[PDB]
This record gives C-alpha cells, structure tokens and sequence, in this order.
C-alpha cells in the first residue's frame, strides 16, 4: 500500500 | 556566493542512484516558473521519480531541473526552477536531504 | 548504503571552484594509507590546496583523492583515502563543510 | 599574514 511518485515508473 | 542547493542535489542524486535507490524529488508546485501536470499536484506539491528508468533527458543544472516523463502513458516535458526543488530522497528508505531554505530562493 | 562523504566532497569542490574560491582540503595525516610529505604535516594533519592551479591530474573518487602537487618546487604524488578527508573549505572566507564522522571510516 | 596551504600555489 506504499504510495509512489506522480509520474509513471517507466518512461 | 551562489546557492549550494543545485550542487547538493546532484550529489544526493548520484549517491541515491549508485546505491540502487529510486530518487524522489519533492517540488513546490506553486513556485514561479514550475511546469508540471497540474492534475497530479496535491497540497501545493508534487513528488517526481527521477530515476533514468522513469525519465528522459534528465538535466540537473544550477538553475533548473528539466526532463521528460510519462503520466498514464502521456509524455510531458517538466521544468522545475531550482528554488522549487525542496528535497530528494530514496523511495525505499527515506534517506536523502531536505534542502535548507536558502534566502536567494525566497 | 555507501558513505556520502565522497559525493559531498565533489559537490563542495565544484561549488567552491565555480564561485572563484580556492578549495582547501583538511587531511588526517595519521590515517591508514595516507601518502603526503611528512615534513609538511602538523598536529597530525595537513591542509592541501586542491585548485587546478596548484595540482595536477586531480581525481576525486569514492575511496580516495589522488593528485600531483609541488612543495618548494618538488613534485610529489599525493594519495588520500576518503576516510582521511576531514573537510573542504574556501581559503577566502571559510565556507565549505566539515564532514560528519561516518562510522564506516572509523 | 594569513597562512595558506602546505603545497605550492602553482603546480
Ligand atoms: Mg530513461
Ligand atoms: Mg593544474
């Protein structure tokens, strides 16, 4: 349930 | 003398990446000149994954951070004035730095 | 995770040079592996001018600082293990950093 | 009278 960042993990 | 922030940013970024951590940049989205997807801004800020994997053409210069990133598959060019960069830390364990409020950025 | 010292060293070195300051490195001359002219060591330490002007082939790596320098005209190859690097500051105004005593170096 | 570093100013 750990929230990540706003952008996608992969560009 | 010029602000130390951009130099520390680069130091911690490299330290994070070299230790296999995912660098997360905390940005003040309300700062003048900030260009980020407003739909992802919360509480006046936005957290961005700066790993090479999650970005394209990342530039860490003295006055700004610039790079391409995707949101729900959509690519956008982000621009973050150095004064808007509040911190950089590891997604995995929180280690990093919360930048001192250098006067020149106020 | 690895020590942050070498990354901070590089950050402050660049910040000092970019601001037209002369970078002075404070070294613990008694530290294991240190290679410096013993005749210039005082109080268990030695201060070294790391400007490009006063050095040759300066390398700031993670585990060591290495470079050529002259003493009374004589050239010598200095080698400083990162654990021996205690601080780096401006000859002109003292701004810089006194490194935290990271456990791994003890 | 400000003391400098151990090595010569110029390499
Ligand atoms: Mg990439
Ligand atoms: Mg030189």
């Amino acid at each position: 349930g750990r929230h990540g960042a706003a952008n996608d993990e992969n560009y | 003398s010029s602000p130390k922030r951009p130099y520390l940013l680069r130091a911690y970024y490299d330290w994070l990446v070299d230790n296999s951590f995912t660098p997360y940049l905390v940005v003040d989205a309300t700062y003048l000149g900030v260009n980020v997807p407003v739909e992802y801004v919360k509480d006046g800020q936005i957290v961005l994954n700066l790993s090479a994997s999650a970005t394209g053409n990342l530039q860490l210069t003295n006055d700004f951070i610039q790079f391409n990133a995707r949101f729900k598959g959509v690519s956008r060019e982000l621009y973050i004035p150095m004064g808007a960069a509040l911190a950089i830390y590891a997604r995995e364990n929180g280690d990093g730095v919360m930048f001192e409020p250098e006067e020149i950025y106020d």
